[PDB]
């Protein structure tokens, strides 16, 4: 049951890695890097996931090759870099040099 | 005497339209079947939905 | 079950001046709407079962405008002038409309003997009826091109029954035909057989257990 | 891809103020993300919109796995 | 590479909701066996399509498969039967043009084949693309040009009378996004040579003009004999067994 359930949706799986993956800018992606973790599952849920494996479909979310949504919030993250830029220049100038 | 000619309903080359027209394909005599342009409001001057 | 065409499909239209100087034919098969950036051949294939439709071709038939003929008044002629096709009464018609204009003479008598005999239906060696008639290139070339094709399926009855003789059980009692059956019997049946393969193989648990159980519910009941 | 024109008149006599500093993601990007790395998980996975031996199985606790899935 | 898994996926999900439109594609005894798992008959069928992909079975192409070939062939081949072309061209009024004058037409928009030097000099050809992109189309079409890369849709009315060929509607749009060529429906008119008025608004009303390839389909009344075909069908003495089972049941 679950080699058939996991053969039947994997393009899925696939293509949300994808799309999750196209969401990270790529400097956040290097800083991730840097870091580590373990993850501990339950068998409960090993099992439970594997044998009722929900089938997800975006066939609806992309038009052609392209999908709006993962782009607007990719984009997003060049206005936000222009704002640190921008803020950062701003309070250095109204400030200067700090003492504690 | 008789009008053999007189003016008439005269052909014009080209259809100018003023107002300004989004973005399309083909679809007079030749038709596009592909899909239509793809409308992405990118480049927001503020965050929304980050 | 074959579909015998009582007709040929023609699409030959004539179209005529009023002043009757200028003639010409015309084949009708329609506009289709063909789109650009995409491949042709799809559209094509997808346009091509339309025109099958149009033309009775797609399912499988047989010719049967052998019987669409008539016989002249006079005693010499014993042709049989087929009735399908452009009729050459129109073509006479429309020619003396020309020549009506230019101030000829209208069609000689030897003319219109020669225009109105030119569709006949002929007898062939083997048996087959041979009419021709008017008609245009691509109506004729796809009626004989599916003609050939579903010929092709067409077997005399006794070749089918030394075809499939091996499979016949002992036990059941040979059935008896009529004698025209066996000499002039003629069956349209497939003989290629599709391998049932490539679904076992694929999901193969799916088709044992589909089989098993409709074999165990058939034996359970001896 | 070229842009359309405007208005003649805003060819001819058009001002448009503009700022050239497209900026940098370094100082949100350079820090020890350790500990805040699982709210921007969190997050992201939010971002996309989606969706006797056998009745001991319990669905409750499937988007989390998920979620470690992708991560994985 | 991804991408490539997207737009399999999207594929594989159109073709299965295509073919289970309407009528299905599908028996119902197939639907059973892939079903009998438990699945809901059509991921049964998507996941048996997709295990399909790239074999390397053999298969049979029956004479329907060759008809449909022929068809599209012939289709693809011989446009003009089917209300289409490939290449058209565009050019003033007061520039001469040999023209098809079998037929009598007045202004024949149809060349027996496109001209490939006119006036001395190569004739300009174009894309559709190119010439859509194009923003100076004025100083082009003041010579006119031949353009291809599409399929271009046409129509024709053959009227009895005499009267002026024009199109229903303007060749050319020019729009601030790009430049389309609106759908051509000629209304074809015949023609009497000594009629000062007709002469006179073809020559001064009309100021451009558009030619395509005459169509196959025309054809003239005087060579009729090409017309003449032969159909044959298979004797009347033939009967047809519907059930051509050779044994009968013992009780």
């Amino acid at each position: 049951a679950c080699r058939d359930k996991t053969s039947a949706n994997w393009r899925g799986y696939s293509v949300l890695v994808s799309r999750y993956r196209s969401l990270i800018p790529n400097e956040l992606f290097e800083s991730l890097r840097n870091i580590s973790g373990e993850y501990n599952i339950n068998p409960q849920d090993e099992h439970s996931f594997f044998f009722a494996l929900a089938q997800i479909n975006a066939d609806d979310e992309f038009i052609g090759a392209i999908d709006k949504e993962s782009a607007e919030y990719l984009d997003e993250y060049a206005t936000l870099a222009r704002d640190i830029s921008n803020s950062l220049t701003l309070v250095k100038a109204a400030f200067g040099p700090l003492e504690r | 005497g008789e009008i053999i000619y007189d003016g008439g309903l005269s052909s014009k080359l080209a259809d100018v339209v003023d107002k300004t027209t989004e973005p399309h394909n083909a679809d007079g005599a030749v038709k596009d079947g592909r899909i239509a342009p793809v409308k992405l409001d990118l480049e927001k001057q503020k965050l929304d939905k980050l | 079950e074959l579909i015998k065409v009582p007709t040929i499909p023609h699409n030959l239209v004539l179209i005529q001046s009023d002043n009757g100087k200028h003639a010409l034919i015309k084949e009708d098969l329609g506009q289709w709407p063909v789109e650009t950036g995409i491949s042709l051949v799809n559209q094509a294939g997808v346009f091509a079962v339309q025109l099958a439709n149009k033309l009775g071709i797609d399912k499988p038939f047989v010719l049967d405008a052998g019987s669409n003929y008539f016989t002249d008044t006079s005693f010499i002629d014993t042709r049989k002038y087929c009735t399908d096709g452009l009729s050459p009464r129109e073509i006479q018609k429309a020619l003396n409309r020309q020549r009506a204009y230019y101030d000829r003479p209208e069609l000689t008598i030897s003319e219109n003997k020669t225009l109105l005999s030119q569709s006949i239906i002929y007898p062939d060696a083997d048996g087959n009826d041979v009419s021709i008639i008017f008609s245009g290139a691509m109506s004729h070339a796809i009626f004989t091109y599916a003609q050939s094709q579903w010929n092709k399926n067409i077997i005399k009855l006794d070749d089918y029954i030394r075809e499939i003789t091996l499979t016949v059980p002992k036990q059941y009692r040979p059935r008896r035909f009529k004698e025209i059956e066996h000499t002039h019997g003629y069956v349209y049946r497939e003989l290629n057989q599709g391998s049932l393969l490539p679904l076992v193989d694929a999901n193969l648990k799916e088709s044992s257990s589909y089989y098993f159980k409709k074999l165990m519910s058939s034996i359970s009941n001896v | 891809y070229r842009p359309r024109r405007f208005k003649e008149i805003e060819h001819t006599h058009g001002y448009v103020y503009r700022e050239l500093n497209q900026g940098s993601l370094l100082p949100l990007v350079d820090a020890n993300l350790k500990e805040s790395s699982s709210y921007y998980f969190k997050k992201l996975m939010s971002s996309i919109s989606n969706v006797m031996l056998t009745n001991r199985l319990t669905t409750a606790n499937a988007p989390t796995v998920r979620a470690i899935t992708v991560l994985t | 590479t991804s991408g490539s898994i997207i737009n399999h996926a999207n594929n594989l999900n159109k073709v299965i909701n295509h073919v289970f439109a309407d009528k299905p594609l599908i028996s119902e005894t197939m639907l059973k066996i892939l079903t009998i798992d438990g699945t809901t008959g059509k991921d049964g069928y998507r996941n048996w399509l997709d295990k399909l992909v790239g074999h390397n079975y053999p298969v049979y192409v029956e004479p329907v498969v060759n008809i449909m070939n022929f068809i599209s062939a012939r289709f693809v081949a011989d446009s003009s039967y089917f209300g289409y072309t490939n290449e058209i061209m565009i050019m003033p009024n007061h520039i001469n043009v040999p023209v098809d004058d079998r037929f009598g037409f007045r202004d024949s928009p149809f060349c027996t084949s496109l001209p490939r030097t006119i006036m001395g000099n190569d004739v300009r050809r174009i894309s559709y693309n190119v010439f859509s992109m194009m923003e100076d189309i004025d100083d082009v079409i003041s010579e006119g040009f031949i353009l291809y890369d599409a399929y271009f849709n046409f129509s024709y009315d053959i009227m009895t009378t005499d009267g002026v060929t024009r199109l229903k509607e303007d060749i050319l749009i020019v729009t601030d996004t790009g430049n389309d060529i609106k759908p051509i429906h000629f209304y074809i008119y015949f023609e009497n040579r000594n009629d000062k008025k007709l002469r006179y608004e073809s020559k001064m009303n009309v100021s451009y003009r558009l030619y395509i390839k005459t169509p196959a389909c025309l054809l003239p009344l005087s060579d009729y004999m090409r017309a003449q075909h032969d159909y044959v069908s298979p004797s009347s003495s033939r009967v047809y067994i519907k059930d051509p089972a050779v044994v009968y049941t013992r009780s």
